RNA sequence: UAGUUGGUGGGGUAAAGGCCUACCAAGGCGACGAUCUGUAGCGGGUCUGAGAGGAUGAUCCGCCACACUGGGACUGAGACAC
RNA sequence: CAGAAUAAGCACCGGCUAACUCUGUGCCAGCAGCCGCGGUAAUACAGAGGGUGCGAGCGUUAAUCGGAUUUACUGGGCGUAAAGCGUGCGUAGGCGGCUUAUUAAGUCGGAUGUGAAAUCCCCGAGCUUAACUUGGGAAUUGCAUUCGAUACUGGUGAGCUAG
């Protein structure tokens, strides 16, 4: 099905993950659909943490998307923060 | 919102179809000097309207046969 | 690496002072053989030279000076051309703005050596952090100071009274009392030395 | 006046019980600021050489009008066998060209400059094509007043 | 040419030739020293040169100079070869490696060991 | 054959200036006619005359000498029967640095390379003109 | 090049179609290179070059093909299945 | 916390190309990218002193592009340097005189959709600096559809005589 995740990029010890809409059988950092947002959990000084895009985040939730445990999360966060 | 193309009817002997040669004009990659380019299409003809010599313009659609893929739409130019 | 061994044969040899010594003596006093050449050949400064002798020994004599080797310097060359301005002035100024040149001539260090000997042992503070590096680049407004545990030094004390003896640089606003200073903007070229000719060696990177 | 000495090469005449030596050389002589000009000696050793092409090049000048301190138009020009092509290039480029066009443009004052050089790079062939080049370079004033019009009608 | 010229039949360029056809696009290959002997420089040059003959693991055959003031090599001795010309005797285009597999570095040197492969004294 | 009519034009006009002459003649047409147009208004020239006797027309232009040297040093056919050279509005070239002029044919009729590109067109690019 | 090119009736497929079959016709492709033969996974890209070009397709991403060598099908929403 | 305590090599010095002298040997031993050195005072062979260039690296070999306008589209040539078929006629093809009307294929302009991300470039951010990671742009010079222009080339109709 189409899923909501989390793309693991950045460097060893200090990863930096895209939010990405994509089907659930492709490989992790491979295929996607659309990426909405990304989350640096390790930011500090004038880095941003967290950003998500709501409108399209509820499109493909709409549509039947499923988002995991960690987005459905950081969903929650940016909504309190907002 | 469809794709037509114009050209000329090289033979219409097999039935209910016609071979149409269609021409284009275009510029050679390196040396840019503008050359001529052919292809040849096979259409359907329903009721053998066309004849050899004429303009005609045709329309792409689903396949008919093995080598067909366009229906003539209307004869411009009778030989 | 780092040059280690006899300093004031590379004065000899580049026709001039370098100021590797810590400058109670002067230069000629101190070697007693400036205008010849180290080498058993030695000879004066009299001799015919090449355009690419006259391009190599003055790209040297920069290197010296600083204490920079040939990668650190050639990548220094890179981003001075790719950074807008004159190429030269952008070159002079990426070496000034070296910690361990700043310190030196903040007066911390008799030598640039020896404030890079300072700046490796952690002896100084960029901002409120004990950094170790030398070749970080002082941006504008940077507040430097000697550790709390380095202050009392008998070292500091007498680069001190030397630098006091020299000549204070107009951007640097250094207060001796608790020994600190304050950085505001990258020297000039008429600030700089008139002596080095920077075009020789962009003219030498650029063949 | 600055004076560059581009090049020197040893010629020799076969008589009679064996060979005369003798040597060639040419030089260029500018001002630095708009005049330029290039000669050749002969003379059986280098200093006679050298003062008859000095000489010469003192008495062989032009007068070239440059654009600040570059190029007006980008230029072609040839002698016999060697070709030349000179750009103008904007300000910290510098002089990018082989000895024999480095040493005439420096005497004529150009500063920022990229050239290149096509068929022989025989010396006196290449300074020769050099001179011609910058002896014909054109500029606004001389165009606007062949034709009649103005500097702003020209652009 | 004519542009039209120029479409029918483009421009054509002829494919270099490596100059060590032995290595078969190696930096170096293994051999086996078929023949050691001594050879006769071309004019004006005279000596004596140390050549060795050696069949390749490409397969081939070919004849290899060794460098250096005095050699041990002998016949089936196992030899690693490099490219390199000797520009005086006719039909050498390799060069053996001093101390690599059977050779031995040169002795007595402590100037370019690094070529030779003599080890730095102590 | 005579297979190019507009550079048999730009030669005899290379040619006259070459030899000196004080006016050029040849058949006219009107594509001639707006290329001396061109050049008399961009001040190349001095007049252009079209004598129509019968069925057949011809051109006659004035040329113009500055310092004993004419005022045309270069003229060059680009665009040929052989080879056509089409550009657009952000590729016409320059002719030396803009102290020359390309002549250009364009939808709104025949202009110069700096008349295009303010009016924001390409065309063909027939000569270049220093 | 003779299921070869087109047509009709029938079969077959999730689905158009000589995909298959029985008849009818003589068509179809080719100097704008068919057929035959040698070599080769393709692209985003990488290196070099003032540019135009030249060389290349490791590591990352997309598509395709293969699973000791050849021929098949079954189960299943999906395979002719490391 | 203790103490300078544990830590520097490689190539080269005749010209191209920055850096020279002495011993040893004598067309031998040898060196060599090219030009070339060695046959008794070798700045070119071997060692030593001195020096130069780089530096945890330094040299050699292999391979690609460049220099090479040395396949030349940008951008070359063919009297004697390599290069005009022995000479005609002619098929496919390339190119083609002047005036006028029309068409909008070539040509040009606008709009829309598309040209995945990463990579290259720019302004920032976080790594003690840098490599590196990363936000947002610019670019992706292309392709397709549709709406316009008509000077030139092409098509069609008519007309003309300098070929």
């Amino acid at each position: 099905m189409v899923v909501i995740r989390l793309a693991r990029g950045g460097a060893k010890k200090r990863p930096f993950y895209q939010i990405v809409v994509t089907d659930s059988r492709n490989a992790r950092d491979g295929r996607f659909i659309e990426r909405i947002g990304f989350f640096n959990p390790t930011a500090q000084g004038q880095a941003e943490k967290l950003r998500l895009d709501a409108d399209r985040f509820a499109h493909w939730v709409s549509q039947g998307a499923q988002p995991s445990e960690r987005v459905a999360s950081l969903a929650a966060q940016a909504k309190k923060a907002t | 919102t469809v794709r037509t193309l114009t050209g000329k009817v090289v033979s219409d002997k097999m039935d209910k179809s016609i071979v149409v040669l269609i021409e284009r004009r275009v510029q050679h990659p390196l040396y840019g000097k503008s050359i001529r380019r052919s292809t040849k299409l096979h259409a359907h003809d329903e009721n053998n309207v066309a004849k050899i010599g004429d303009v005609v313009t045709i329309k792409e659609s689903r396949p008919i046969s093995k080598t067909k893929a366009w229906t003539l739409v209307e004869v411009v130019e009778a030989a | 690496a780092r040059y280690i061994g006899p300093k004031c044969k590379l004065s000899r040899r580049e026709g001039t002072d370098l100021q590797l010594k810590s400058g109670v003596k002067p230069f000629d006093v101190k070697t007693k053989k400036a205008n010849k050449a180290p080498g058993q050949h030695g000879q004066a400064r009299g001799g015919k030279q090449s355009e690419y002798s006259l391009q190599l020994r003055e790209k040297q004599k920069v290197r010296r000076i600083y204490g920079v080797l040939e990668r650190q310097f050639s990548n220094y060359y890179k981003e001075a051309a790719r950074v807008k301005g004159a190429t030269g002035e952008n070159l002079l100024k990426l070496l000034e703005s070296r910690l361990d040149n700043v310190v030196y001539r903040m007066g911390f260090g008799s030598t640039r050596a020896e404030a890079r000997q300072l700046v490796s042992h952690r002896s100084i503070t960029l901002n409120g952090r004990r950094v170790n590096i030398a070749s970080i680049q002082v941006k504008a407004g940077d507040v430097i100071a000697v550790h709390e545990g380095a202050k009392q030094q008998l070292r500091i004390k007498n680069a001190i009274e030397l630098a006091a003896q020299r000549g204070i640089p107009a951007w640097i606003e250094v207060d001796h009392s608790k020994l600190e200073g304050t950085f505001k903007a990258a020297p000039d070229r008429s600030d700089l030395p008139a002596e080095i000719n920077e075009s020789l060696i962009v003219e030498l990177y650029s063949k | 006046l600055v004076e560059k000495l581009v090049a020197v090469d040893r010629v020799a005449k076969v008589v009679k019980g064996g060979r005369i030596f003798s040597f060639t050389a040419l030089t260029v002589v500018g001002d630095g600021n708009g005049r330029v000009g290039f000669g050749r000696g002969k003379a059986r050793e280098v200093p006679a050489a050298i003062s008859k092409a000095l000489e010469a090049a003192r008495r062989n000048m032009i007068t070239v009008d440059l654009a600040g301190t570059t190029l007006q138009h980008p230029v072609n020009a040839r002698h016999g066998a060697s070709r030349v092509y000179m750009q103008p290039a904007s300000e910290g480029t510098g002089v990018i060209a082989g000895g024999a066009m480095r040493a005439v443009l420096e005497a004529a004052g150009v500063h920022n400059v990229l050239a290149k050089c096509y068929g022989s790079t025989n010396a006196a062939n290449v300074v020769n094509a050099t001179f011609k080049g910058l002896r014909d370079m054109t500029s606004p004033e001389k165009v606007a007043a062949k034709r009649g019009k103005s500097v702003e009608e020209i652009q | 040419a004519t542009t039209n010229q120029l479409i029918r039949k483009g421009r054509t360029t002829l494919v270099e030739k490596s100059k060590v056809p032995a290595l078969k696009a190696c930096p170096q290959r293994r051999g086996v020293c078929t023949r050691v002997y001594t050879t006769t420089p071309k004019k004006p040059n005279s000596a004596m040169r140390k050549v060795c003959r050696v069949r390749l693991t490409s397969g081939f055959e070919v004849s290899s100079y060794i460098g250096g003031e005095g050699h041990n090599l002998q016949e089936h001795s196992v030899v690693l070869i490099r490219g390199g010309r000797v520009k005086d005797l006719p039909g050498v285009r390799y060069h053996t490696v001093r101390g690599s597999l059977d050779c031995a570095g040169v002795k007595d040197r402590n100037q370019s060991r690094s070529k030779y492969g003599a080890k730095r004294p102590k | 054959s005579m297979q190019d009519t507009v550079a048999d034009m730009l030669t005899r006009v290379r040619n006259a200036q070459m030899a000196k002459k004080q006016t050029v003649s040849m058949p006219s047409s009107k594509l001639k006619v707006a290329i001396a147009n061109v050049l008399q208004q961009e001040g190349y020239i001095s007049n252009v005359e079209v004598a129509q006797e019968e069925t057949k027309s011809t051109l006659t232009i004035t040329l113009k000498y500055f310092e004993g040297k004419p005022v045309i040093e270069m003229v060059k056919r680009v665009s040929r029967p052989g080879l056509r050279q089409y550009r657009g509005k952000d590729k016409l070239p320059s002719v030396k640095q803009g102290l020359g002029i390309a002549i250009v044919s364009t939808s709104k009729g025949i202009m110069t390379d700096r008349a295009a590109r303010a009016a924001g067109i390409g065309g063909e690019v027939i000569a270049f003109v220093s």
